[PDB]
């Protein structure tokens, strides 16, 4: 009698084709699968990564960590100070907080700004400092993705040539005015018989600053805006102008009345525009008319060494004070930045400003020990090389990869029967 | 008919590795029983799929490193990439696939041992899973104790 | 001699699979007959070389999307490119051999049994390919029956 | 009796190696081959595509479909009007035809021009046409290669401060002028005792156009031309000037002839260059020497938000009229953008000008359904990785690439063995 | 328990392929003896191991043509391309392994075929490596002709 | 009797996966390993490459091959002359040696400028030579990788508006001057009571040299400096001034004092500054403060059909003679360049000067017919894809990839058992 053992499946078996024969089954467990994603920040590399705060991530305030939406161990990491922000210790208004950021990190946090919103109700002649603001961190943004380390530069090298002219003071600016720009004036001239002599003044971007190296420097080539020629006579004559050039002499930034013309507001009266523009080291020279004059004293100080994309962290007040998002659209308009965005408003454990749940849960990513990509969309870990949706630009890291669910392949389970030849 | 070769069954029936019996008196018109314990398998198919995961975790550890800065996301670029990399995949598929296939049947290859070299050479391989018993001088609890059934 | 091992040969003289004989009346100068008909064979080399195809429409779908916008070619990056894909698929290539080879002599293996379980156990399985037929037992159209030459 | 299969080859059976033992046969078939390519245009998406074209592209047009190079299912994907051109709708020259050209796609064809060609016979004081024809063109292909949509801007936020002024005329022009310059003179000014004041004016590139988003404005900066300084004075004093700066002041177009010298041809008289910028929305000012002034009144609107690299086509007259390739060599001296050109003269079915057989099988890929890459050497399916030579850039999509064939691998047939083990 | 398995030692205690005996007059303990003089297989695995390069002076063979123009290394970009290839050269490995393994149990196939057609079919396989050899017909020196031990 | 084969392992035996069963053995051999890598030049395509070079690589000077640092069929790959520099031939100061510069290759060796050192004290009102020059060799390094070929512009075409002019000569320059650039005087211009016209110039950087092409030109745009005003109106009158335009009328270099200030170290009276601009093909203008000009007369000529990273070697003296490092922080501060740099000093064969041993050897990669990788840390062969360390960027080819030792899989050895099936 001859006695077998018989293979047979069934109209719920399915076969499956390997390279060195195939395989039947009823059923399959996928290979892969997506890896989740986590909203927020977090950073690939620990130990290279840097952060400059405010109050929000300040450890030496008296109320930590209340007043705090990190925890200690990533507070650490944060070059903060309560009050402090980029945009005042680039101008030091009179009376604000002055702190001298200086960190190095490749992964690179920013989370501060709120303290000169519009509610800083800083005046100083300020034409529209939440542009002055945008404008301002765009640059700063723009480079810190090209940079390792940043420090505020809090004292540039000066020079005016006219000898009589004296400091500025404004009702508006709390009777003195700002840290940077300096601001000269001309006691004598008068449009009205006097109109004296042009000022000159020189400065430099430094090439290095303590241990910090300076490729690229963040400036405020700072004008002055007028409603028209007749408004400005009151004061000078002819046309107002003020003009940066190099060492070379060419024409950088500034406002030149005589080959273009006025735009300030309707009896809005004198203003101030300090658009940011990015200058390598070097003296660069400085004509104005002459009975005023202006000179930038501050920068900010950024290598060419390389950097990773950054990530901004929306700094707004509580519903109650007046904030802006002008660090949202500079990130925005900004390669290689990254925003973070609460869906909620911010409420704070300490203060109503301090201590917000949903920012405290974004910025627990800071946090942890194993995030390996950092995408627009959040942070992923390293599970799988797939997403379940794209991780959005701009990113860094092992990065997954969107794929459909129907294209990830799958592999035999429960009842398995071989296969091998045409059997014939 | 024995280990080379799956067959088909319709309506309702099981599937899988059964028992079966042949002739006699001349003509016979067949016998198949309903599956010995064959509980060796399910210890090995069990222990089988468990190691597939060392390809899988390989497979799973390798995502490359990237950098754009750019703001508006680079889909054909991000679909070529995922279609190059779920291309990839599906060899790996492919080869755990024959790893098993091969692994599978070569231990089917190690049970059908066991069973031709218990009664033997009673047993005189029909090749794999089939052999040649005479009922002459071999029996019922002859064939009780060496197939299991 | 017998399906593990594929000989040669000179001058004329075709190749393939055939039919052979060894010994006698002690002793022997062997005989080789000239191939049977043989033709569960070539509808299998039929089907399994039209199989491949799904590795090699596999292989022929997957073209990467890129997008130069440069006016002069970059043919290093073109050919390294190039060289980069003719690697991918001589590994491929590879496998689509290894999966006959194995699966060819897989089914010679699933031939070489049908002619082993028509006279048995008169067969005696001198492995695969190769048996022991005693002329005592088993004669001449008990040898034109079995092994169809 | 031992009785075998013996397997055995000849010096006519080759073996083939495989991970997995091996494989003999006397002949191989090899796994994949090269792909066609087919000369001209195609699309590799057909719903995301915008043409713009002219008469031969026009199904209005009352001849069609013998005035036309494309059939109709295509025709629809052109945005034409018979006679019309992308130059012609930037200057409006006296009665000429001013088609408002706007669509918005990724894939872009260009198949229109050559009905502002010398034949065309336009003067104007046109300094050379075929100058200005190129400029304007590359500047267009350089801004539809990061584009996704385009369109004209047929009318400029504009303003003179001179009150006196009045607007040209040329016998030259058909006694009218251009749409775009505008031309603004002063009765006044006499050469002679009389040198009246100097025109301001200003103008503003707008932030989108309708549905359409501007992020950049394709503008000529149109200046004067003349022999010399004694040439001009016979209308003007001292140098002629134009000058064109931004908000700030910045100059980026013109022609001032107190820092460089003049350039008319000799005894030409005067003549106008119309080179072609690419500017951001915005408000630019104006200064030009006191009895003219000359000022952009039209535009071509893009975005910034992405294109693929776009398809320009030939389009010239017949033998018998005189056209010019100045869109050719604007295609070749612009990245992203890709010529189509004919082999023969263009012989038209409905007039001598319209119709020509080799254009419409070369754009009959516009066509397809199934078209995979795009390549400066025309277009390719998907049958396989590779082509017999190169496909030349620039290129998009799933493209190929050039194998020598003897690299190609190949896969066994007819009588096959197997092999297995050293065998010994 | 012979070719299909492979067993372990303690201690001291060579490893390798061997040469084993069972029963007797009802039951025996065993009796394994030292090796035999194996030396096709050594010839064989010095072939193979020396083949292997094929595959390998093909994987060393391509490294792709770059042009980085920055003075500052791309170490993620280095080490992400470096990760990629050492994981495409994994499953090389993985593979020229099976294709041994494969392919030296495929030939430990095709020496164990060399002891079953020599006294046959006395043999009587009990499989491979393994074969069952009556103390009536077959007996000392007969032994020392068939297994060389 | 059952009579077996029973396979057995130790505890000095391991197990290693395959995909298609598994394997044992006590021993291992690496798959592959690293590849040596060389220091110094090679190229990896002999047929396209080409030296520019000096006395060290000439072989028609009188000592070959003991003043030479390359073999034969080498220098043969050379356009050198003994005594030559690029700089100098941009120059042409009196009595020096005047090479035209010119070769065809993708990859670029250059191996010269010493034979214009301080040791060559070249005086002319040389500001800081070694500044000059390494702005000067930066633009070159800056044009050749992008370029194929290149050659020397010996002669650029000029014209002078002023017909009084004569040309210059010094003390200071052999008492005649340089080559490049053109230097024309005013003899009447009396500081005191004469001041005379303003001087124009024009000049052409043309689209071809001979078989040359050019797309892209290196000159200097050469200017004066001062002490002070006081100082130059001791010459000329109100500021010094000299600038350069194209033929639109931007300003592209020069130094017009009327806008930035004076920058003539103390009592250094005049000097000049020769800061090396890359400019287009094309004409550019000049006006200069009325007594003095100065004009660009020669070039170096540069096509945009692309090129290798380039290979800068170090060409300095021997200890005893005043040498510089100025082409290589030229070749440090410039994209896609290569520095080769000597340990040891130079130790010449036939002179002091001239044959050093870690020279010979250093270039001797070029030598090879089988380099396929060139980076900044040296040249590798192609015998695996990686390196023990990274290779230094710049680089091309074939370039291999560090990995860690430890990483590199491995393949069975000595005794080897198989495995397969869970054997159970
Ligand atoms: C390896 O070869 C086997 C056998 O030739 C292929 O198996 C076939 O797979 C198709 C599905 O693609 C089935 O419809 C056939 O019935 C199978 N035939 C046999 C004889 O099994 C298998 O496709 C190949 N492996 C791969 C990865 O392509
Ligand atoms: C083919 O056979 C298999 C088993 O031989 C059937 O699977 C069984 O399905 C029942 C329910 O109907 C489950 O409770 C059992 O767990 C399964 N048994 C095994 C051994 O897996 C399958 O339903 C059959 N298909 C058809 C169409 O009859
Ligand atoms: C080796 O053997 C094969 C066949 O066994 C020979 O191929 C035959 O060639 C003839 C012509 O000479 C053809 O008509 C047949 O179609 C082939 N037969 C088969 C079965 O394929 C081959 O020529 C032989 N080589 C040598 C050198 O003798
Ligand atoms: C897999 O292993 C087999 C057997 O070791 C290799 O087959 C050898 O291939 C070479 C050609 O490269 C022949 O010259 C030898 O005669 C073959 N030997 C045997 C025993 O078949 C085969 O090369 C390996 N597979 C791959 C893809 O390299
Ligand atoms: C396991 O067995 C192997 C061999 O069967 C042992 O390897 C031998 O080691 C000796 C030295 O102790 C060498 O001189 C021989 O060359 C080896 N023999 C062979 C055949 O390779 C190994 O030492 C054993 N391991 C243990 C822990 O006993
Ligand atoms: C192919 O399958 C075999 C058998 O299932 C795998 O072998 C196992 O490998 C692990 C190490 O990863 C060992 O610890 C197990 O003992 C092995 N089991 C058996 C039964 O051999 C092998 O891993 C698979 N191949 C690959 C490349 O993963
Ligand atoms: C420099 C300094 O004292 N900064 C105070 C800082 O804003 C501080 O966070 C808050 O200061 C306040 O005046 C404020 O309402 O802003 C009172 C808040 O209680 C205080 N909050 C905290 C958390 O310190
Ligand atoms: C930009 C400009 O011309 N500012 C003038 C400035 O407002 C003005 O001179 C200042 O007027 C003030 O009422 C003021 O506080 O603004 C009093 C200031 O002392 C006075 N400052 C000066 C420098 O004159
Ligand atoms: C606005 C308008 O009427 N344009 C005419 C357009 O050129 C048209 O294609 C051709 O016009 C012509 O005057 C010409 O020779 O150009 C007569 C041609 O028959 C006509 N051809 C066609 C196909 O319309
Ligand atoms: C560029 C320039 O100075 N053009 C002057 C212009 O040719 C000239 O004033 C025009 O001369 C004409 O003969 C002509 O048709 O060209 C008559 C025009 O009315 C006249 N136009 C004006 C504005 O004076
Ligand atoms: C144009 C010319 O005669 N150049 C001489 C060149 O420098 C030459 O290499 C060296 O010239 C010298 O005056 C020198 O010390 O520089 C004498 C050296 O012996 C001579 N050396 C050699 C190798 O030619
Ligand atoms: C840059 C500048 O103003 N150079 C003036 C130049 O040194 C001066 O005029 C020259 O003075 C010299 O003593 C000299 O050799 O330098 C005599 C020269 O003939 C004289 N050259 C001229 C052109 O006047
Ligand atoms: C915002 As805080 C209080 O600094
Ligand atoms: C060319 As049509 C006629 O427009
Ligand atoms: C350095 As040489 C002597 O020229």
């Amino acid at each position: 009698e001859l006695i077998c053992i018989v293979q047979r499946v069934n109209e719920s078996f399915s076969l499956h084709s390997g390279f060195g024969g195939n395989v039947y089954s009823m059923k399959t467990e996928p290979m892969t699968g997506f890896t989740n994603v986590t909203k927020g920040a977090s950073v690939i590399n620990q130990k290279d990564w840097i952060g400059f705060g405010d109050s929000r991530t300040d450890l030496t305030n008296d109320q930590f960590p209340a007043s705090s939406d990190v925890p200690l161990a990533v507070a650490k990491k944060f070059r903060s100070l309560s009050g402090a922000s980029l945009m005042l210790s680039a101008f030091g208004p009179p009376g604000k907080v002055d702190y001298l950021y200086q960190g190095c990190g490749k992964e690179k946090v920013f989370y501060e700004g709120v303290n000169w919103s519009p509610e800083a109700g800083i005046d100083c002649f300020g034409s529209n400092w939440t542009q002055t603001k945008k404008d301002f961190y765009s640059r700063i943004y723009e480079a810190a993705r090209s940079s390792t380390c940043m420090t505020l530069v809090n004292s540039l090298d000066t020079k005016i040539s006219s000898t009589t002219a004296t400091a500025g003071t404004a009702s508006s600016c709390s009777s003195s005015w700002m840290k940077s720009p300096l601001w000269y004036a001309e006691s004598s001239v008068n449009p009205p018989q006097v109109c004296g002599t042009e000022q000159s003044a020189t400065f430099t971007l430094p090439t290095s600053f303590g241990i910090y190296k300076c490729n690229k420097h963040v400036v405020q080539l700072c004008y002055f805006v007028y409603e028209n020629k007749a408004k400005f006579n009151t004061f000078g004559c002819g046309d107002y102008y003020q003009n940066y050039y190099d060492g070379n002499g060419n024409l950088i930034g500034g406002m030149d009345n005589r080959v273009a013309a006025y735009r300030g507001i309707a009896n809005a009266g004198v203003k101030i525009e300090c658009p940011s523009k990015i200058l390598n080291p070097g003296t660069y020279s400085i004509k104005s008319t002459p009975r005023f004059l202006l000179v930038p004293k501050r920068s900010y100080c950024f290598d060419t060494d390389g950097g990773y994309p950054i990530q901004v962290v929306q700094s707004e007040w509580s519903a109650s004070r007046r904030s802006d998002n002008a660090t949202e659209e500079a990130c925005l308009q900004t390669e290689g930045c990254i925003f973070i965005k609460k869906t909620t408003p911010y409420v704070g454990e300490a203060d109503d400003n301090h201590g917000d749940i949903e920012m405290r849960q974004l910025l627990s990513g800071l946090g942890n020990n194993d995030t390996v990509c950092v995408s627009q969309s959040g942070y992923t870990k390293g599970e799988t090389p797939f997403v379940k949706d794209y991780l959005s630009p701009p990113k860094y890291g092992r990065c997954q990869l969107k794929t459909d669910s129907g294209r990830i392949p799958t592999l035999p389970s429960g009842l398995i029967i071989p296969q091998a030849g045409t059997d014939s | 008919f024995g280990l080379l070769f799956v067959g088909f069954v319709a309506g309702g029936v099981a599937g899988g590795y059964f028992w079966g019996r042949s002739n006699g008196g001349g003509g016979g018109a067949s016998v198949s029983s309903t599956q010995a314990g064959f509980d060796k398998i399910g210890k090995d198919i069990q222990q089988l799929r468990n190691d597939t995961n060392a390809a899988i975790e390989g497979f799973n550890g390798r995502i490359a490193h990237d950098e754009q800065a750019i703001k508006n996301l680079a889909k054909e670029i991000e679909d070529a990439r995922a279609e190059a990399l779920v291309g990839e995949l599906g060899i790996i598929r492919s080869l755990i696939v024959a790893n098993i296939s091969m692994n599978l049947k070569e231990s089917l290859y190690e049970l059908a041992n066991q069973i031709t070299k218990r009664g033997g050479g009673i047993a005189q391989e029909a090749g794999p899973g089939c052999w040649y018993v005479d009922s002459e001088n071999c029996d019922a609890s002859c064939k009780e104790y060496i197939f299991n059934f």
